């Protein structure tokens, strides 16, 4: 599975 | 023996109308197994090798959902680093990231990798302790400064050490 969404930038 | 599992993300922003290019496609121990691109004709997640087409319709639909959350991620912070490098309006710029396991042979997590990259430039990286962050320059110190208070490193270390592992281990096993 892919990773969780990352926070932004 | 030791594995490895890595996805390569990348946004390519174009002069003129358009949304930007986006590309997604993962890699177990070192052989491509699955893959997205926006500018396909039918955009979605796809197996590349044959044992990965044991995988129910419903793995595909969901992963392809992440894959168009992972593309509005990638449209909008590719206009936040326009801002944070003040740069002009009429131009093309890529931001990638790069995110995976590599798996010893006891099973364990050896190594997590997450790092994003701008324009062929490092921008930020997880070190290696999966604690703290490596920040190229004074743009990526913003978004270091902003990870540190939310606590990104730990958010990230969560999945590198249970999901990245197990669904590596899931995959070599089919």
């Amino acid at each position: 599975q892919l990773s969780p969404f990352p926070f932004d930038l | 023996g030791p594995h490895s599992m890595r996805y390569y993300e990348t946004a390519t922003s174009r002069r003129g109308l358009g949304e930007p290019r986006y590309t997604s496609v993962g890699y177990v121990d070192d052989k491509e197994f699955v893959r997205f691109d926006s500018d396909a004709e039918n955009p979605r997640y796809e197996p590349q090798v044959p044992w990965m087409e044991q995988e129910g319709p419903e793995y595909w639909e969901r992963i392809t959902q992440v894959a168009k959350g992972q593309e509005q991620w990638f449209r909008v912070n590719l206009r936040t680093l326009l801002g944070y490098y003040n740069q002009s309006a009429g131009g093309t710029h890529t931001l990638q990231r790069m995110y995976g396991c590599d798996v010893g042979s006891d099973g364990r997590l050896l190594r997590g990798y997450e790092q994003f990259a701008y324009d062929g430039c490092d921008y930020i990286a997880l070190n290696e302790d999966l604690r703290t962050w490596t920040a190229a320059d004074m743009a990526a110190q913003i978004t270091r400064r902003k990870w540190e208070q939310a606590g990104a490193a730990e958010y990230y270390r969560a999945y590198l050490e249970g999901e990245c592992v197990e669904w590596l281990h899931r995959y070599l096993k089919n």
